[PDB]
């Protein structure tokens, strides 16, 4: 069975940090290919950053950069170390497994969801 | 004088997959690099270390080819210190490469009806391949703790999966026969130019 921890919405504000995490069991995140996604008002299911089996990193347009991928090898849970946001950051983060390609990678799993809640 | 052909490679009937790129030794003949770089049909032209135009003044010792065919889209993959699936999976580059790469269009002679399935790439690695590295495997990976040898099913995935390329496919899911030039040198005295 594969189950899924998204923990860490809280009161944020733009330009600051908070850390994101990602709890999987079955097989590892070092491992396996993961894709970050998000749903929010207004938007559709919207893809955010991915990290590979090899060791390289993706991430999307408005959040390369800003945002950095971490992972622990022996804890088989995976982080989200946002750094640096913007305002319109207001979003649910879904962390899925990509399986194959396309528009975005096919998703047999999704998140229980967080709700980013930039407000001050 | 003295010519050597080279259309074998160019011009050949026809290549293999990513992951079982074949090699070409090529030393002690001549090379005519100004007709291949004014041949103008190729849609991509990129030629490292050196100028494209000016190096017909010099000749290294060896060069191999490499031939494969990859989609459209991944063509900016094939660079040094460049990521991406088939830059960490199926072919990487060294970061000092001063080779030369030449791509083109070729949906029009192996894209045909609902897609070709005798070109495999590979998905799935524990880690990125090491620059100039060939993987001639049929490995089933394992994605998991259980093993995965002759069993398949959750984590026990197939690395190699086929291309769909069909005819009305868009600019950036065709077929495209990409074909890459090493120059190497070494205490060994140079051999191809003309």
């Amino acid at each position: 069975e594969v189950q899924l921890v998204e923990t860490g919405g809280g009161l944020i504000q733009p330009g600051g940090s908070l850390r994101l995490s990602c709890a999987v069991s079955g097989f590892t995140v070092s491992l396996n290919y993961m894709s970050w996604v998000r749903q929010a008002p207004g938007k559709g299911l919207e893809w955010v950053s991915s990290i590979y089996s090899g060791g390289s990193t993706f991430y999307a347009d408005s959040v390369k950069g800003r945002f950095t991928i971490s992972r622990d090898n022996s804890k088989n849970t995976l982080y989200l170390q946002m750094n640096s946001l913007r305002a319109e950051d207001t979003a649910v983060y879904y962390c899925a497994r990509g399986l194959g390609f396309g528009e975005l990678p096919p998703f047999d799993f999704w998140g229980q969801g967080t709700l980013v809640t930039v407000s001050s | 004088t003295n010519l050597c052909p080279f259309g074998e490679v160019f011009n050949a009937t026809r290549f293999a997959s990513v992951y079982a790129w074949n090699r070409k030794r090529i030393s002690n003949c001549v090379a005519d690099y100004s007709v291949l770089y004014n041949s103008a049909s190729f849609s991509t032209f990129k030629c490292y270390g050196v100028s494209p135009t000016k190096l017909n003044d010099l000749c290294f010792t060896n060069v191999y080819a490499d031939s494969f065919v990859i989609r459209g889209d991944e063509v900016r993959q094939i660079a040094p210190g460049q990521t991406g699936k088939i830059a960490d999976y199926n072919y990487k580059l060294p970061d000092d490469f001063t080779g030369c790469v030449i791509a083109w269009n070729s949906n029009n002679l192996d894209s045909k009806v609902g897609g070709n399935y005798n070109y495999l790439y590979r998905l799935f690695r524990k880690s990125n391949l090491k620059p100039f590295e060939r993987d001639i495997s049929t490995e089933i990976y394992q994605a998991g703790s259980t093993p995965c040898n002759g069993v398949e099913g959750f984590n026990c995935y197939f690395p190699l999966q086929s291309y769909g390329f069909q005819p009305t496919n868009g600019v950036g899911y065709q077929p495209y026969r990409v074909v890459v030039l090493s120059f190497e040198l070494l205490h060994a005295p140079a051999t191809v130019c003309g």
